[PDB]
């Protein structure tokens, strides 16, 4: 529950910029970032906890 | 006979730790290309320190980050062809070795 | 012999046994980690296969390897002053598991 | 005689006690030499002063102050790989005089 | 069987002890003092240990510590530790000589 | 009957055993030692065996190693697994040979 609540915590900080975007722009975008390199991102996702 | 008999007989001692060190070496080789695994590829609360807080064996635990880098890298399609079956909470064991060797080669082409 | 001793002579070799399990696993940890260490940060002269041709003992190996590491990276200063003297030669043990534990840092820095 | 002799064994004992003495007085060195790094390196609310107000016996000021220091200076990941655990509430002894040695070390090169 | 282990540890520990003396004392009392030849003229090995200490002594430990420390200028009759305090005080001299 | 079978293992293992040791021993000691000639002779099949194996032994090992590991100058009575160290140090020898 402590590991989640963080994430849940991120999550919210993520939220609220995602929503000021969707409403000054149009669209908003959050990135979901896993245990995972940069050049690793392209790749799909099957199942995966997010850091 | 007599005194070199138990001599060699202790020698067969020898043989028999011989053969625990290697068997050793063998859970080494096995356990420790899965501890690398879930530390290169999994997350950080996964971790054993962790998991052994939360209390459960270390059994417990490399099956868990096996059954969490074959749901990661290994594809469903190929975990319901392999394992026959979607879910893996029940398929630890040599399936489950062929699947985290199937991880690995995963990996290895991700690379 | 009542049940209840029964009960906890059964218990005790249950926990003792797996008390035993826990420290194979642990060993096979441990030569992973040298194994690695060799591997990534020294030469490939020192490898387990060359060192038992020339027919040297398993945690000689070991030991050896953590040496290397030692002088390799933690600095003569601070070898001196955790082990109270500059040569590494007969400081095998918890102390040696101390400055391999501070050049496993000590890289982790220098990355 | 005989009792020349045992005499002199026993008076020998006694010399043994004497060293015995002169180790506890190098103890009594080294408490105040950890009293020095606890003033130095700490707050003024771990003084003995105080602590002895709350009611601890002075091994346990003297414990308290070498497991702060060691968390202070010697970094979680060297405290966790030398105690081959992360909390210190549990490793008061010959393995927390080797991180206070460790503490000790890390204070020179910080210096 | 733990008993005659120790016993036998105690055997290699005097055995280790009438080596180190052998190998001072033929090399710096005599060979009239061997081994085989006390053996062929009689005398038990502690007899032949003690009289070797004896020897010891008296050529290493001097006349005024024997009848000090000892109490006795004659060493016929001091056996025991007071005879390993003198063996001791040997092995002194020899280090320092 | 797979007692039978084990037996029948074992059987084997000390047939081939046999058999190389009499190939080797044929090329590298003397045919007046050969298996026919010593059934003539009149000895059973492990007394010849263990014969060829101490000849093996006085060849191969010299008589140095050979009283390093029997124990005892003689390879007459030394047979069991002493016997089988000295032959496998023949193997040896002939191997760096």
């Amino acid at each position: 529950e402590v590991e989640l609540a963080r994430l849940k915590v991120q999550l919210k900080n993520a939220l609220l910029n995602c929503i000021i975007s969707y409403r000054f722009h149009g669209i908003g975008y959050v990135l979901v970032k896993t245990k995972d390199t940069l050049i690793d991102l392209e790749q799909p996702v099957n199942i995966e906890l997010p850091i | 006979l007599s005194i070199n008999e138990r001599i060699t007989k202790e020698l067969a001692e020898v043989e028999e730790r011989e053969r625990i060190e290697k068997q050793l070496l063998l859970e080494a080789e096995r356990i420790n290309e899965i501890d690398t695994l879930a530390k290169a590829h999994l997350s950080n609360h996964f971790n054993k320190e962790v998991l052994l807080a939360k209390g459960y064996t270390l059994k417990d635990i490399m099956q868990a980050q096996r059954r969490e880098l074959v749901r990661k890298f290994v594809p469903i399609e190929q975990i319901k062809a392999i394992a026959k079956v979607s879910d893996i909470s029940h398929i630890d064991g040599e399936i489950l070795e062929q699947l985290v060797s199937l991880a690995k080669v995963n990996i290895k082409l991700r690379k």
